[PDB]
Order: structure tokens, then C-alpha cells, then sequence
RNA sequence: ACUGAACUCCUCACACCCAAUUGGACCAAUCUAUCACCCUAUAGAAGAACUAAUGUUAGUAUAAGUAACAUGAAAACAUUCU
RNA sequence: CCUACUUCACAAAGCGCCUUCCCCCGUAAAUGAUAUCAUCUCAACUUAGUAUUAUACCCACACACCCAAGAACAGGGUU
């Protein structure tokens, strides 16, 4: 059943987590240094493998909490509730930076995860959903994508407005519900234990796996819902202010299977855009 | 049926209905005739108004009192409905109303002479 | 930091953006205005015959300002120009829930930016096709004069000689003490009075012990609505959309009026003639001329009158 | 009621008023950069802007030096206007000048302003910036505009 | 006219704790992302405008050691010139003020 | 007043009378002088009527301090966990026997205002009154003005 | 017919609803004698009891954060200007 | 309300201009009994006879700057 897996999926999660929270005992004082233009100079000892850089964060001021999404620890993009490892020097990416590039990829991530467990968790029982993949698109492109293989049941039935904007309520049930985005370094033998059932994920896995040195992945929980991750993602998902899952796209070419492509489109609390325009990024989303 | 009360006597012109705008002559009495006419429920919500006890209930029983001029009452209302109470005055009948048999029944009080008008 | 901030749609948008949003929503703006200029082949609702006690929409027009105007005779009117700006029929409401006996139409005009209207008043207007407009109207009508909402009005909807009710706020003159807001006779200047010149004499008697409520007393004035009754139309420009209304209307420049057909008994079944549910250019039935003119007004260009 | 009233009414009266304004002005013409209560620079902006005007009418014109004369209170200012600021805003038509608010005073609380004439030597105030066209916000609109423009 | 009776604490607290006289929350308050300091949105950051005055008053100490003395006012432009910096080609035919400290990051 | 003042509702402590009656009294402390003319007819007490009461009373046990603190006193400790303290300065013989008396017949339950003079659990046996009581139906439960 | 008191009856208990005035039974606290030696007793005393004198002194309210008061301008704080 | 005039001047005013919509009942009659005429009727009944004011007005739940809005607040505009 779907709920039992996500029950032992969860459980393996929570397996893996403390398995490395062991692996990582004690407290080991790693000095991390904010080379960030403002506040520089200053210096956070901090607990190796067990803080994070919300804590250093939490350290500076309750504005850099709240406007800052991601860390370049050493020059690399961080989630802000993943663990850190070494004595490093760590920069907060905003949204509002110069170039908030990696933001905006980060954020166009976790909203495409978002709208992963509204779609699992949408359809009625009897129906079986395949999540494929969160394919990797341009922000240009004006909409985040999640590819899903839905039964051949309904490979006939395109969403109704109306099914869009229960898909859209249940993305604000989630955003309202303000779940972390929880995060693992785990290799690829545990991820593929997770997602034995899913092919794709499985297959998905072996890439990354492949791409990386070593068989370590990227894998992401909201809330009972775990999946790998092209890179980090944000670290909550009241984040997101506006939402909609705008369409539904049946990718042309499908002799196997019907991939569908789920289209939608968000921007946070930070940048929050005025009712017209909105509308008008809306209408630009369904393509 | 509000609108079709009954006033004994002449009160449907002697009995007047009081009010203050607050403003200088503002003073408005008005006969039940032209209470009735302008507000068809108007006359039993300030009877029934008048006999409640002056104190902070009144208007929350008075929430509790719904009038309507006519036989039509809402649907949600009728529903609601458990119970009709008597009426408390038994219309007198008309002798349009009176069946030939009731009056056969009565007596002929007196002979009126056949040589007369009438 | 509490999350409460008041934003505008301008605070996030860069140099670039700036531009490209004015100008995409003003074309979207115009594009919509101009979908609605031809309402008689959209579906238009049934056009019913004028019949005695019709009473047909009012416009929203601008109070452009005011100019002499002369007569046949030789008299000198002061009328008044009123623009119908972007008008529009918005809604339609009947009459068991027009909170009376009588049909209403909403009408609007003066498109406003929708950069600063609420939410709800955004989506209504998008539901409708329509740019916002500044300011609704309620207009109560018979069923007869039902005009599908997004319908455009123009001035042409009133013609010249017939009379008009134009309704708008008064210009507000704040707080003003007695005697200028009620013509108090106030006091003397001179012969010893002290520190009473402007001020409320009595303002009740020594036995009620209080103020009867309608008392006049200081206080604001102006900014409320009031309607002249009775204004003739003297001239209608239908290139500008413009109104001459005879005499003063409520309210300063470039304020909008409410304008309806007048309520008094003496113009009750002037209608006849009138284009009953409003005037309708895409009918087409006759182009009119660039101004319409009443039969007394003295047009100019014509030759100098002589009283012979 | 004062409906289209458009001048402030500041110092003593009329006069008092004007010579504040000078004061202001002179300031302004000398330093380049002046700090003053918010509506008194609000009320100062259009006066130094006609005064560049009357700079860029020339030196040689009658009535733009005695408006100098006038509104300059230390007259080594007036080569100064007519050789410096108007040949430095020749080019421009108008917005000479740049007010933006500023912390409210210690002393009163007041509402505080300055008003710089652009192009001086002096620092550049920190001026507020829009946010940059690379925001999330910035790019979907950026897409917006490249696909009105391919399709229309 | 005097009080006709004493208010009571009740009634005075009615009164002075009424929205109307609480003071309100500002909403737009924010972090300049320069310096990162607080600043109101429409308001100049506090901190920044400190340094442009404290470095405005310097450049005019310089100014008026040039000048020396009252109605000295130049009729050319001016530039102001940092530790390792040379008047430029369009720098040419204006007053140059000298400061001892090195060129602000901005000041450009 | 009864405003100012906590009530409660007429009751005993475990159904004292149903079974059997249990003496809610339990515990009697006198703390009385051996000097001191306050503690005299606690001292007379003690001397003449607290053997015969505690003979007459043997579920109550009865303490003798003969060191008081700040007033001879009797404290009655009663089964519901209830504590009374009584002083008894100054009080004669035949006082303090009926203010002991009184202790013993008493309950342990708060002497406040008893809101009823009376505590039924079964108050209707009959059916407590409600609307419908008395109210005669009709066919097929139509209400009234109802078309079928 | 019913309703209807502090009248009357009923269960229990009783000295326990007038001004001025008058008679009487008690009594807070203080000091003294002698006790108690715990916070009391019997007595002897007396500056012996305060919801009220536009009472006296002190505190703090209300009116009230009100009436009212105050710093010419810019600036390099040298200075200049009105 | 400001087009003119006038006080004046990016506006406020009058000395200027514009608009202002139904009645109320005292009686006079018709037919007609008590009292077969007659009788306007605190008889039934039929008219003058109408307030049952008619309307009109208003009606959008949810920084900063400017304003014909304004003491503050509020209100409108910022495309
Ligand atoms: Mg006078
Ligand atoms: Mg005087
Ligand atoms: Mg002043
Ligand atoms: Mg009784
Ligand atoms: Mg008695
Ligand atoms: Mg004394
Ligand atoms: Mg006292
Ligand atoms: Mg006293
Ligand atoms: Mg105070
Ligand atoms: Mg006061
Ligand atoms: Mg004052
Ligand atoms: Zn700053």
C-alpha cells in the first residue's frame, strides 16, 4: 500500500539519520568564518556535523534567518538546515543578492519537490502514480516542471481548472504547514534501498551516482515524502507565498509510458508579485 | 396572517401609534389604519413588543418572533414548525357561511305581516 | 521583519521591468477597452421598446469644467461640461436583490490603474474583461432597459433638450464654523463684544437642559453627495463624449457625476424619444454629427442673430 | 481651505519666507549639498531649479543677473551659478537638483531632507537601487518580455 | 469649566490604552543590503549617511583650506583626488582637492 | 454575603447514610496549658468530660498536648481530609463540651452557603419535563400547515 | 376565584429595627501590679478607638501627558547670510 | 458652483450664477333604513379622499508621494 510505503520509507530516513548522527559523535569545534560583506570578520566555533548554517545565522541576527536561503560554504551552494563538516568560510545567498542564481535554482527545486508530493498525494487510491523525475529548467522558462507517469487508467484524463486548483490548495495546505526541507548525503546502496519500488528513482540514483566521484546522493524530505535532488533546496517551505499549479502537459513523444509534465509556477514571501502580474506569469506558465 | 388582524372597536382609528425622530418636531403619531397599511406586521410586533418585560431579554425574544403578513411562510420555517396553537378568538360565522340546515334549525322569531314592502 | 509589510507593485520589479510592465498593462488596458466598442455584436440582450414608466441606465461622466453658452432669445446659460471617460455597464441585479422593487445596473468610468485597487475588485474586473474603474454607480431601472454588463455608454446616450440629475460629492471644506457653514449672522465687529464674532449664539433654550440632535453646529462641511435636478442638456459633443448641462454641478474639476435621466414629475415621460436602452454607435442607423445642438442655442458659426 | 493652495506658508510671512528660502538657496548654490527640514528643502527645490534656469539664460542677460542678485545672498556665487552649475546643466532640461529624506533630526525629531545639485565633487549619497534584474521576480518577467516579443 | 467629578483609573485606562494612542507598528522597516544595516524604505540608510557626511566634511575642511577665506567661492569645477590618484585627461582645468586617505570602496 | 462568599451544594462525604453512618470525625487534638487562665476550662475539660467523650466517641481519636503554641486549641481532623481549628480560649467547661459535640456531629464539608436544602441523584421518576411531555402527535408526524 | 406584608399561623430560636436624651451588658489596643512566662488572666490606670470639622501634616491621584514654555538659516562649526 | 462680473487670482468667496417635485379632510354630495316620505351615514354603503410620503442619494470585506480629501485619523490618485 502507498502508505506503507511511505511508512518504511520514512523509516529508512530516520534509519540512515541516525546511523550517521552516530557515525558523527561527541562535539568537534570546527571554526566556520562569515566572509560575507556584511559582519565580516566574525567567527562561529560550531559543532562539527550537528550545526548548521541556520545556526550561524541564528548567531548573526534574526534578519539574515529570515532573508537568508542558501550558504556558500567554501564557495559551494548549502542547504541551511544541512549539516555542516569542516572548519570552512560561509557567505548567505538571499534572494535579493546581485546574482541570486543559485537561489532561484534552489528555490525552483523545492518548488518542483512541493508539487512532487501534491501530485503523489492527489489521486485517488485506485489510480498509481510514478514520480519520473524533476527535470532541471531555466527559471526564463517562466514555469518549474515535475515529470509523473500516471495509469494508463487515466492516461485518457487531462486535469480539469478545477482539479488544478485542488492541486494548487493542497501546494498552500503544504506551505501553511511550513515543513522543513530535511537533507542526507547518503550513498547510493541506502537510496536505492529507499527506492527499490520506484524504477525511475532507481535509475535516477544510478546517475547521480555515476556523476558524482563516489555514490553519494542528494536525498530530500518535506514530510513523508523523500526524493532525490538535483542540488540543495530551500530550507522551508513557507518560503513560498504564491503558488499555483498552473497546467499539465502530456510530453509528445510517449510510446512506453505517458509522461506527464506538471507545470507551475511560484514566487516567495520575499518577492512577492502584484495581483496583475501574477495573473499575467500565470498565463505565462501553462506552456 | 398578520395582515389580516382584527381590532375590536374603533381602535383601527382611534388607537395611535407614537414615535420620536429625536429631531425638533419630529413628533409622528400615526392611526393603526396607517401603521398597518405602511407596515403590515407593524401592529402585533409592537403589542407583543409592549407586553414583554422591559429588560435586556426583550429584543432577544423578539429575535425569536417572526412575523409575516400573509399565509406564505419561508421554507426553512416551516420546517422548523413543531406545534400550532389555538386561536384565541373563534371567528364568528357569516351567513354566507351558514348552511341551510343550521338555519331551518333556528326559529322563526315572528310573523311579519304579508301586506308590507320589505 | 513581523511579515506585515506593505508592498507596491513597483518594490521588486528592476530598471528594466519597470517599463515593460507599464507599458504590457496599458496595452492590455486599451486592447480591453477596445474589445467592448462593439457590443451589438456580442451577444447584445433583448432591446425592448420604450414603454411610459421605463426608466432606462445613467452614465459616469468628469466634470470637465464649466463655459457660457447663448441662446436664441439672447440669454447667456452657464453650462457645464460632464466627459463620459471609459463608461461601462459592470453589473446587473434584479429586482428581488436590488434591495428594493426595481431592477439596478451598475456603471462605471475613468479606468484606473490596477497597480492600486483591492484583490476583489481586481478579480471582478477581470471576470469582466474591463479595466478598473474609479468609481460604481448603482442606476435603478425597469427590466425593459436591461443592458448586458461591459456594454460602453457614451454621452450620445442623452440628447439635447432633454433634462438631466447629476449627482456628485460637493467639494469639501473641512471643518468650518457656524457661519459659514449654516449663515449664521454671527456678532458685531465693534461696540464692545469680546472674543464672539463667528460664534454659535444659544444653541438651545435654559428648560431641555441639552441639545436637540440636528442642532447646527460646527463642523464638517462639504464632501457629501448632492444632486441638482433638473439641468437641461443643451449640447452634446459625440467626438469628445461631452455633456452640456445647463448651470452648476456638484463637485470641483475633473470630479465624477453620477448623470440620469431627471426625476421630476414635469420630465416623466420624456424618454419617448430618447434611445431607450442607450445609444448604440456600432448600430450604425445614422452617424451624428460631431455636435448635436439644442433648437435655442445660438451655434457658433452661425451669422450674428439679429432680434428681428 | 486651501484648495490648490501650492506654497507652503514657513518663517514670519511672505517675506520671511522668501529669505528663508534665499538662505537655503545660498547654502545650496555654495556647498552643493545642503541638509535642511524636509518641506523647507521641498518648498527650496523649485526655486534652485529656476535659478539653473536663470543660469542657463546667461550671464549676460539683465534679468537673470539681477533674479541672481537677488537670490544670492553672498554674491561671490554669482560667477559661480553663471559659470559652473548653468554650463554644468547645459545639456540637461531640468532635475538638477536631487532631494532624498533623511534620519529624522536628534534635535526636534524633525522631518529632514537633502538636496544636492547633480554632479557635484562631493560623495555619492547612498541612493536607493531597484532590485536587479536577476531576482526570481526580475527573470520571470524577463520571460514574459522575450515571449511577447517572439510571438507579437 | 472645572471637573465635576474625579475620572477613575477605569475609565482612564479606556482612554490611554486606546489603539488610537498606542503607538503603532512601522512595517517598513528593512536591512540595507550594502552594509546591512537597518533602514526605513524610504529613508537614507542612517549608517551610510554617516559616512558620506563625516567624509563631506573632510573633503570641505579641505575646501575651505584652498579657498581660505570668506566669498572665495571658484568660478571652475572641482575633483577630489585620493592617495594614488593623477587628475585625469577631463580632470584638467579644475580645482583639485587632495585627500591624505585612500579612495572609499563607494566612492567611485 | 452569599455573593462575596463561596457556596457549595448540599452533600455528604461518601454516601454517610446509605449503608451505614461512618462518624466523619476522626481526630480531636487539644493543645492546652498547664498555666495559664485562658486554658482553665480546658484544663476543667480535660479533667472531667474528655475521658466520658472519648468513650462515648471511640472511632475519634483523641490527642492531649498540654503544651499549647499562641492559644489552647482543638483541631478536629475529619475523614474527608478536612482540618477545623478551634480555639478554645477562655471558654468554660460546658463551652468547650459543646463546641467538642458540636465537632463530633459535624462533617468535615465547608460551613459556606448550601445553595439547596436538599440533594437528590434521582430527581424525576416519572421523566423529567420536556417539551414533548404532554404534547399530543399526529399521523404520520406531519407538523403543522405541512401538505402530505 | 387567585395574587398579595416584616400581620397571623407553621419548624426552630428569641435582649437582637426610633431623633435628642437616658439606663445597662460587653470591649480593641496601651501602660502598671501580679501572673502567664506563647503572645494571656485578674485587677489598677489613661493623651484609651475617627467613612466626615472648605480639619493639620505628608504621600499619591483627577483635571492631564492637558494649559503652557522654548532654539533665525546654512555650514568647513573657521565662517557667512537674513 | 465659478463661465463671466466683483473681492481676487493656480484657488476661496458674493455683491454673481444654477436647481428646487404631493398632499392632509372643515365640508359638499349619491343611494338609503331605524322612522317604508325625507335623511351625506358615530346605519349599512358610494364620491370628492389623499401618508402606506413618492422618491431620489449611498452601496466594491481584507512604504512613500500627490490631492479639488483633510485638524489627527479617514478618503481619492500614482499606468
Ligand atoms: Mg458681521
Ligand atoms: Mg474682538
Ligand atoms: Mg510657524
Ligand atoms: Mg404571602
Ligand atoms: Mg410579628
Ligand atoms: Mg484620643
Ligand atoms: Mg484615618
Ligand atoms: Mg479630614
Ligand atoms: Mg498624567
Ligand atoms: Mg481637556
Ligand atoms: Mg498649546
Ligand atoms: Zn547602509
Amino acid at each position: 500500500s502507498p502508505t506503507e510505503l511511505t511508512e518504511m520509507r520514512n523509516d529508512l530516513f530516520n534509519k540512515e539519520k541516525a546511523r550517521q548522527l552516530s557515525l558523527t559523535p561527541r562535539t568537534e569545534k570546527i571554526e566556520v568564518k562569515h566572509v560575507g560583506k556584511t559582519d565580516p570578520g566574525t567567527v562561529f566555533v560550531m559543532n562539527k556535523n550537528i550545526s548548521t548554517p541556520y545556526s550561524c545565522a541564528m548567531h548573526l541576527s534574526e534578519w539574515y534567518c529570515r532573508k537568508s536561503i542558501l550558504a556558500l560554504v567554501d564557495g559551494q551552494p548549502w542547504d541551511m538546515y544541512k549539516p555542516l563538516t569542516k572548519s570552512c568560510e560561509i557567505k548567505f545567498l538571499t534572494f535579493k543578492d546581485c546574482d541570486p542564481g543559485e537561489v532561484n535554482k534552489a528555490y525552483w527545486r523545492s518548488c518542483a519537490m512541493m508539487m512532487g508530493c501534491v501530485i503523489e498525494r492527489a489521486f485517488k487510491d485506485e489510480y498509481m502514480v510514478n514520480l519520473v523525475r524533476a527535470p532541471e529548467v531555466p527559471v526564463i522558462s517562466g514555469a518549474f516542471c515535475y515529470d509523473v507517469v500516471l495509469d494508463s487508467k487515466l492516461d485518457e484524463w487531462m486535469p480539469t481548472k478545477e482539479n488544478l486548483r485542488s492541486f494548487t490548495k493542497d501546494a498552500h495546505a503544504l506551505i501553511y504547514k511550513d515543513l522543513p526541507f530535511e537533507t542526507l548525503e547518503v550513498e547510493a546502496k541506502v537510496a536505492l534501498e529507499i527506492f527499490q519500488h520506484s524504477k525511475y528513482k532507481v535509475d535516477f540514483i544510478e546517475e547521480k551516482a555515476s556523476q558524482n566521484p563516489e555514490r553519494i546522493v542528494k536525498l530530500h524530505r518535506i514530510g513523508d515524502f523523500i526524493d532525490v535532488s538535483e542540488g540543495p533546496l530551500i530550507p522551508r517551505t513557507s518560503i513560498c507565498f504564491q503558488y499555483e499549479v498552473s497546467a499539465v502537459h502530456n510530453l509528445q513523444p510517449t510510446q512506453p509510458s505517458l509522461i506527464r509534465r506538471f507545470q507551475g509556477v511560484s514566487l516567495p514571501v520575499h518577492l512577492r508579485a502584484h495581483f496583475t502580474i501574477w495573473d499575467k506569469l500565470l498565463e505565462r506558465s501553462r506552456k | 396572517n398578520t395582515r389580516h388582524i382584527a381590532f375590536s372597536g374603533n381602535k383601527w382609528e382611534q388607537k395611535v401609534y407614537s414615535s420620536h425622530t429625536g429631531y425638533p418636531g419630529g413628533f409622528r403619531q400615526v392611526t393603526a389604519a396607517q401603521l398597518h397599511l405602511r407596515d403590515p406586521v407593524a401592529i402585533v410586533k409592537l403589542a407583543i413588543y409592549g407586553m414583554l418585560p422591559k429588560n435586556l431579554h426583550r429584543r432577544t425574544m423578539m429575535e425569536r418572533l417572526h412575523l409575516f403578513p400573509d399565509e406564505y411562510i419561508p421554507e426553512d420555517i416551516l420546517k422548523n414548525l413543531v406545534e400550532e396553537l389555538p386561536q384565541p378568538r373563534k371567528i364568528p360565522k357569516r351567513l354566507d357561511e351558514y348552511t341551510q340546515e343550521e338555519i331551518d334549525a333556528f326559529p322563526r322569531l315572528w310573523t311579519p305581516p304579508e301586506d308590507y314592502r320589505l | 521583519l513581523h511579515g506585515k509589510s506593505g508592498t507596491w507593485w513597483d518594490e521588486h520589479l528592476s530598471e528594466e521591468n519597470v517599463p515593460f510592465i507599464k507599458q504590457l498593462v496599458s496595452d492590455e488596458d486599451k486592447a480591453q477597452l477596445a474589445s467592448k466598442l462593439c457590443p451589438l455584436k456580442d451577444e447584445p440582450w433583448p432591446i425592448h421598446p420604450w414603454e411610459p414608466g421605463s426608466f432606462r441606465v445613467g452614465l459616469i461622466a468628469l466634470k470637465l469644467g464649466m463655459m457660457p453658452l447663448w441662446t436664441k432669445d439672447g440669454q447667456k446659460h452657464v453650462v457645464t461640461l460632464l466627459q463620459v471617460q471609459d463608461c461601462h455597464v459592470l453589473k446587473y441585479t434584479s429586482k428581488e436583490n436590488c434591495n428594493g422593487k426595481m431592477a439596478t445596473l451598475s456603471v462605471g468610468g475613468k479606468t484606473v490603474s490596477r497597480f492600486r485597487k483591492a484583490t476583489s475588485i481586481l478579480e471582478f474586473y477581470r471576470e469582466l474583461g474591463l479595466p478598473p474603474k474609479q468609481t460604481v454607480k448603482i442606476f435603478n431601472i425597469t427590466d425593459n432597459a436591461a443592458i448586458k454588463p461591459g456594454t460602453p455608454l457614451y454621452a450620445a446616450h442623452f440628447r439635447p433638450g432633454q433634462y438631466v440629475d447629476v449627482t456628485a460629492k460637493t467639494i469639501g471644506k473641512g471643518f468650518q464654523g457656524v457661519m459659514k457653514r449654516w449663515g449664521f449672522k454671527g456678532q458685531p465687529a465693534t461696540h464692545g463684544q469680546t472674543k464672539t464674532h463667528r460664534r454659535p449664539g444659544a444653541v438651545a433654550t435654559g428648560d431641555i437642559g441639552r441639545v436637540w440632535p440636528g442642532t447646527k453646529m460646527p463642523g464638517k462641511m462639504g464632501n457629501i453627495y448632492r444632486t441638482e435636478y433638473g439641468l437641461k442638456v443643451w449640447r452634446i459633443n459625440t467626438k469628445h463624449n461631452i455633456i452640456y448641462v445647463n448651470g452648476s454641478v456638484p463637485g470641483h474639476k475633473n470630479c465624477l457625476v453620477k448623470v440620469k435621466d431627471s426625476k421630476l414629475p414635469a420630465y416623466k415621460d420624456l424618454g419617448k424619444n430618447l434611445p431607450f436602452p442607450t445609444y448604440f454607435p456600432d448600430g450604425d442607423e445614422e452617424e451624428l454629427p460631431e455636435d448635436l445642438y439644442d433648437e435655442n442655442v445660438c451655434q457658433p458659426g452661425a451669422p450674428s442673430i439679429t432680434f428681428a | 481651505i486651501s484648495h490648490g493652495r501650492v506654497f507652503r506658508r514657513m518663517g514670519l510671512g511672505p517675506e520671511s519666507r522668501i529669505h528663508l528660502l534665499r538662505n537655503l538657496l545660498t547654502g545650496l548654490v555654495r556647498h552643493e549639498r545642503i541638509e535642511a527640514p524636509w518641506a523647507r528643502v521641498d518648498e527650496m527645490r523649485g526655486y534652485a531649479e529656476k535659478l539653473i534656469d536663470y543660469g542657463k539664460l546667461g550671464d549676460t542677460n539683465e534679468r537673470a543677473m539681477r533674479m541672481a542678485d537677488f537670490w544670492l545672498t553672498e554674491k561671490d556665487l554669482i560667477p559661480k551659478l553663471f559659470q559652473v552649475l548653468a554650463p554644468r546643466y547645459k545639456d540637461q532640461t531640468g532635475g538638477y537638483t536631487r532631494m532624498l529624506q533623511i534620519p529624522n533630526r536628534s534635535l526636534d525629531r524633525a522631518k529632514m531632507a537633502v538636496i544636492e545639485y547633480k554632479g557635484n565633487c562631493l560623495p555619492p549619497l547612498p541612493l536607493p537601487r531597484r532590485d536587479s534584474h536577476l531576482t526570481l521576480l526580475n527573470q520571470l518577467l524577463q520571460g514574459l518580455r522575450q515571449d511577447l516579443r517572439q510571438s507579437q | 469649566a472645572a471637573p465635576k467629578n474625579r475620572r477613575t483609573i477605569e475609565v482612564n485606562r479606556c482612554r490611554r490604552r486606546n489603539p488610537q494612542k498606542l503607538i503603532k507598528v512601522k512595517n517598513n522597516i528593512d536591512v540595507c543590503p550594502e552594509c546591512g544595516h537597518l533602514k526605513q524604505k524610504h529613508v537614507l540608510c542612517a549608517y551610510c549617511y554617516e559616512k558620506v557626511c563625516k567624509e563631506t566634511a573632510e573633503i570641505r575642511r579641505q575646501i575651505g583650506k584652498q579657498e581660505g577665506g570668506p566669498f572665495k567661492a571658484p568660478t571652475i569645477e572641482t575633483v577630489v583626488l585620493y592617495t594614488g590618484e593623477t587628475p585625469s585627461e577631463q580632470d584638467q582645468g579644475k580645482r583639485i582637492i587632495e585627500r591624505d586617505r585612500k579612495r572609499p570602496s563607494w566612492f567611485t | 454575603t452569599a455573593r462575596g462568599t463561596p457556596s457549595r451544594f448540599l452533600a455528604s462525604v461518601l454516601h454517610n447514610g446509605l449503608g451505614r453512618y461512618v462518624q466523619q470525625l476522626q481526630r480531636l487534638s487539644f493543645s492546652v496549658s498547664r498555666d495559664g487562665a485562658s486554658s482553665r476550662g480546658a484544663r476543667e475539660f480535660v479533667e472531667r468530660e474528655v475521658i466520658d467523650f472519648a468513650r462515648r466517641n471511640p472511632g475519634v481519636v483523641i490527642y492531649v498536648n498540654s503544651r499549647p503554641c499562641c492559644v489552647p486549641r482543638v483541631v478536629a481532623e475529619y475523614l474527608n481530609g478536612a482540618v477545623r481549628e478551634e480555639s478554645i480560649h477562655c471558654k468554660s467547661v460546658e463551652e468547650i463540651s459543646t463546641l467538642v459535640q458540636k465537632l463530633a456531629d459535624q462533617s468535615g464539608l465547608d460551613v459556606i452557603r448550601i445553595r439547596k436544602p436538599f440533594h437528590t441523584d434521582n430527581p424525576s421518576i416519572q421523566g423529567q419535563w420536556h417539551p414533548f411531555t404532554n404534547k399530543p402527535t399526529t399521523f404520520r408526524g406531519l407538523r403543522p400547515r405541512e401538505v402530505q
